[PDB]
């Protein structure tokens, strides 16, 4: 083990650790033994809890979609009627995760996903149904299904997952780059043009994940919500940054309200305890 | 009975998984394998084989016309052809390399183009083949084209020129699919001098464009193509 | 690690191979990219 | 010294001499050879006609003119009437052979144009009728006549050369053993093809192994004068002919 | 690791790698270092993703059948009424897989099948039912069931699989030949006769797979769809070929539309970027 | 078939658990990592950096 | 409790499978086998025995 | 592995494997090499599929 | 690899045997296919 | 202990590292807390 503090007695000297200049940008380490007399004592601590790996290594809900088992209607696309529901992958959707990731400029990790489906029947259904849910990963450039039963669902090359409602799926996805780390922020454009979109949305090309109820139409509508959780593994990050203080507005943007609420609470006086 | 714990994902069907499974046909003895020519181990072996580019895919061009690049007479400094360089799209969409690459999300590594001059043995010409890295438009003039990566092709005894297009990228991988951010720039060809045919000869001559992967060509992540549909 | 006896029941191992594009790119009898003229 | 463009091919009692040729191709990097004792499943001692069959045969030349769509021959079918080779195809249950294929097309320095010569294994043809219509034996076994892609036939295969009679674009056919005849330089193509099959030996009559296609990627043209017309001559020889299962001559 | 490129400086020489003759049919390898000056750099790549094994080693839907739990009707065969539904095995049915296989002339592999059943009750059923589904493999020459409850289902010698709706079955099938590789194409006939069928259908004698709802008739009709997925293992292939460009019409045929849509998109001019 | 016993917790989802899982992308080769300045291993490394106190939050 | 993962095919019945299974009759001692003539190991042993062909099945 | 057939050339002899007497009840083994000339070739087969165990198993 | 003690609980191993067709094809006392006359 | 071959499938091991706050607290060129004046 290591010491938290080393016994130190009263000093009268020329060396003054208590005086410095923050103008240098340094935050030179000091200890209690520099200001006060101290007893020798052990840390009894490793810092394991504070490792980056443990911090970003807990699963978090990323996104929730809804798909239904319903008789297709001739007048609506199978996306208008939720027979099929293609999520564009972006961990920024559910902002608790977003902040934890935004604390770093560049982040690299393998992903682990857990997908959980739950059904409900708000209608007059006479029985429950443990519907089979299909998830399909659609890389950028890959075909986007038009119909709940389209040819695209064959998943000839697309990774796919089948699981039942009430069950869950779990799988790993290796770091997808294309760069050496994921960018949390991007101070730039896709190209040199005045009207080009600005920000990380430029780089976020992780594709999309399509969800479907595999089962054919029953005699009633069934609503299924699918929750996607994400956990990072083998996590590395670079260039830490200050956490966002203001409420987020939109995915991939750092925008905030025109007249934001100051995060800092106030008090009657600087002298109030 | 060993205590066990089930985890999330139990009984899931994952199409990309790999597990052992019971044989439906115990003790079956497969037909012996005989030597068959042309064994393939990697798609990248195939990607390195030249195929034709339907470069002249212009409106009202039909049949094999799409694979013929016209060259003509007394043009000087003029553009022969040009296209935005896409891997899974543009004029390369239907090439072998293209179709192979349509099965992959990302691609890195150099490409090769080559051109075969099929005009009269008595003819001659010099062409400029040029590549313009991302971050610029055009070229619209030869003067711009010459500022990129280029080769001047002396259409003489040997009919074919090869241009290796280098991995001029600040990004380790580009997308196969059209993407502004990772676009690969442009390819163009200009008349360095002019097409010269024997005296009193007036005709269009052609060249064929080819494409293949370089040995350093890389493909990173498999996906379905958009080049097929089914009812 | 194997639980079954039929070969078919084994996992999709697992042995990579070097590439040999020459079968498809250089089937041509007696040539080499020496920078020498292709036809002479 | 020697130049790659000049070559002599001697086979059996026949020879071919070229002065303007491209280096020949050995398909897939492998020479034709005899079936080994670990490939064979046929207990019958095989026959090796050697010289009597393994010689060059020339198919009736076809004219290449502007507008020509190209031509296709099937092997071994194309050689079914070619003397001994021909007869051996009908007297044996099964056989095995590679080929040497030479496509010849003479021109002057005032001509231009380019043929693509491709050898396609198991070239299953699309019917001209499309739908679920099969192609009749008679139209897949023209023998020497070959298939002229320029000639309409409502019961034949699809003819439009853009797709090599199979719904696959010609541009990518270069994946197959192929060679060009660019009148600018070479005036002949030479391709050597090993026996290719999933089966050690096979019927010489109910099935073709190779499909030889010659397509005018760039139309023939001269610097001056009327539409040119250049014959295209194809010469083919069995390499290692191995036969088995002698029986009464097949009648078809 | 290996190099992607080797440092190369300006050249002035007699050797010209940039000139060749494609007439030879060769595609002699060249590198960027042959056209331009280059920096030395590593591949950082193995090509594992592009192995034939990984390409054809992903599961794909092959075929979907429908069988029902229904009271037999005296006037109809148990195939007319879907009490039993015999799929003739052919991977060409769902064309995404077909293309991936057609890219090679000869293909050899062991198969792995996964069979998933899902039920539905479009009628006034008062309850769900986790029906037991039987799959039976019927090799060529083996008896073909006539009735949903025929003697053939005893499966005395036929491989058979039992699983419940909502569950899945998985099993391996070794390469079935009869040749040393499967033919994707067949330029020939079953025999020497003018009227004999042409093409791979001649060789496709993998038998058929019969599906049945094992359960006796309930008080309502239940519809079960069974999806069959296939994954190849230990995959070898020979003689690669150009991928099909045109839409497929029928199984085992290379036929296409009499007036097909040109796969190649057009532009105003060869000079348009 | 090895006899086994399931225990409570079977098939639970625990967000803080750590288990192996099948890869959705077999044989994938990730982009090489290059040196990037400012690598962080522990939050405590960050905690030791001075920041301003909004003390006069009156 | 060892973490485990179930795979597709769990609880399937495959008629061609081969697995161990509990005995319904623990410690049972089978009747001793005595020499019986005509033991067969392979069907191919039988296939090599001549039988008559009903050739004149007119 | 074992051979299915052993190379055998034309014979002119006194030994005649092709003639026997089924009256004996014997089904003495003969090979193609006894009736015709043959090429040498391997079985590439174990008979595992035909084992009694697999048949009734 | 075995989880049970009764022999009956074991898997259907697994030991191949050579063939012995002579029991059924050559039960005949003192003969051989020498090419010699079967009856003399 | 590993059941899969892709690295991504491995557990989130598992190797701790020593801390190096100097990257963020002492990026300043050539200084040390000697008790010496920060600017002289």
């Amino acid at each position: 083990q290591t010491l938290a503090s080393i016994k130190s007695d009263s000093k009268h000297t020329q060396k003054v650790p208590s005086l410095t200049a923050n103008e240098t940008g340094a935050t030179l380490p000091t200890t209690p033994s520099d200001s006060v007399e101290t007893r020798t004592t052990l840390m009894h601590y490793t810092g394991s809890e504070t490792t980056l790996e443990n911090f970003l290594g807990r699963a978090a809900c990323v996104h929730v979609v809804e798909i239904v088992n319903k008789r297709p209607t001739d007048t609506e696309e199978h996306r208008m009627q939720l027979l099929f529901n293609n999520w564009k992958i972006n961990l920024s959707s559910l902002v608790q995760l977003r902040r934890k990731l935004e604390m770093f400029t560049y982040v690299r990790f393998d992903s682990e996903y857990t997908i959980i489906a739950t059904s409900s029947q708000p209608n007059e259904a006479k029985f429950s149904s443990n519907l089979t849910i299909q998830a399909m990963f659609i890389p950028p450039g890959a075909p986007n299904p038009k119909k709940w039963d389209d040819y695209t669902w064959q998943s000839a090359t697309n990774p796919s997952v089948f699981f039942n409602v009430g069950k869950s799926a779990r799988f790993s996805v290796p770091y997808l780059g294309i760069a050496s780390a994921y960018n949390c922020f991007y101070d730039g454009y896709s190209h040199d043009n005045s009207t080009t979109p600005y920000g990380i949305n430029v780089l976020n090309h992780m594709g999309s994940m399509a969800f479907r109820v595999v089962n054919e139409h029953d005699n009633h509508t069934t609503h299924v919500k699918v929750r996607v959780y994400h956990r990072a593994k083998h996590i590395r990050a670079w260039v830490p940054r200050a956490p966002r203080a203001l409420e987020y507005l939109h995915i991939g943007r750092t925008n905030y309200k025109q007249s934001p609420q100051n995060p800092i609470k106030t008090r009657k006086t600087i002298s109030t305890y | 009975g060993l205590p066990t714990v089930l985890t999330p994902g139990s009984e899931q069907f994952l199409t990309t998984d790999d597990r052992q499974s019971p044989s439906a046909m115990p003790n079956y003895e497969p037909t012996p394998l005989i030597h068959i020519p042309g064994e393939v181990k990697n798609l990248l072996e195939i990607a390195q084989v030249d195929t034709l580019i339907p470069l002249n895919n212009t409106t009202n061009t039909t049949g094999l016309g799409m694979y013929r690049i016209p060259l003509v007479q007394n043009m000087q400094g003029e553009q022969v052809f040009g296209f935005r360089l896409y891997l899974g799209d543009g004029v390369l969409k239907t090439t072998l390399l293209g179709e192979l690459c349509q099965y992959f999300t990302h691609w890195a590594g150099s490409l090769r183009l080559s051109f075969m001059y099929t005009g009269p043995a008595l003819s001659s010409a010099k062409l400029l083949i040029a590549y313009t890295p991302p971050g610029a438009q055009g070229p619209t003039k030869r003067k711009e084209a010459m500022l990129g990566t280029h080769v001047v092709w002396d259409i003489g005894l040997q009919s074919t020129v090869v241009l290796n297009i280098p991995w001029t990228s600040g990004v380790q991988y580009r997308y196969t699919d059209p993407d502004t951010y990772t676009s690969a720039g442009f390819v163009s060809c200009w008349y360095q001098t002019s097409l010269v045919l024997p005296p009193q000869t007036q005709q269009t001559v052609y060249m064929l464009g080819f494409i293949s992967a370089c040995p350093d060509f890389k493909l990173r992540l498999m996906k379905d193509t958009q080049s097929i549909h089914q009812e | 690690i194997n639980y079954y006896k039929d070969a078919a029941s084994s996992s999709s191992a697992g042995q990579s191979f070097s590439m040999d594009p020459s079968k498809f790119t250089e089937p041509v009898k007696d040539i080499m990219l020496k920078g020498a003229p292709a036809l002479n | 010294g020697y130049s790659d463009r000049v070559e002599q091919i001697t086979l059996g009692n026949s020879t071919i001499t070229t002065q303007e040729a491209a280096n020949s191709i050995v398909a897939y990097g492998e020479w034709p050879s005899f079936l080994s004792d670990v490939d064979a499943s046929d207990v019958n001692k095989t026959t090796k006609p050697d010289t009597s069959a393994c010689r060059f045969y020339t198919l009736d030349s076809k004219m290449w003119t502007q507008g020509s769509k190209g031509w296709c021959w099937k092997l071994p079918d194309a050689l079914k009437d070619m003397g001994i080779f021909g007869q051996n195809m009908f007297f044996h249950s099964q056989g095995r052979t590679g080929y040497t294929i030479h496509v010849q097309c003479n021109a002057t320095k005032f001509h231009s144009g380019c043929l693509l010569v491709v050898v396609i294994p198991e070239h299953q043809l699309a019917s001209a009728e499309g739908g679920n219509v099969s192609v009749l034996y008679d139209k897949t076994h023209p023998g020497e006549k070959g298939i002229d892609l320029s000639e309409a036939d409502s019961t034949g295969p699809m003819k439009d050369p853009l797709y090599m009679m199979d719904g696959t674009l010609i541009g990518n056919s270069l994946i197959f053993p192929h060679q060009f005849i660019n009148l600018r330089t070479n005036n002949t193509a030479t391709i050597v093809v090993p026996y290719i099959n999933s089966v050690p030996m096979d019927s010489m009559t109910r099935h073709n192994n190779l499909s030889l296609m010659v397509i005018p990627i760039v139309d023939i043209t001269a610097t001056s004068g009327t539409t040119p017309s250049i014959p295209v001559t194809i010469t083919i020889a069995p390499m290692f002919l191995e036969l088995s299962g002698i029986r009464s001559k097949a009648v078809i």
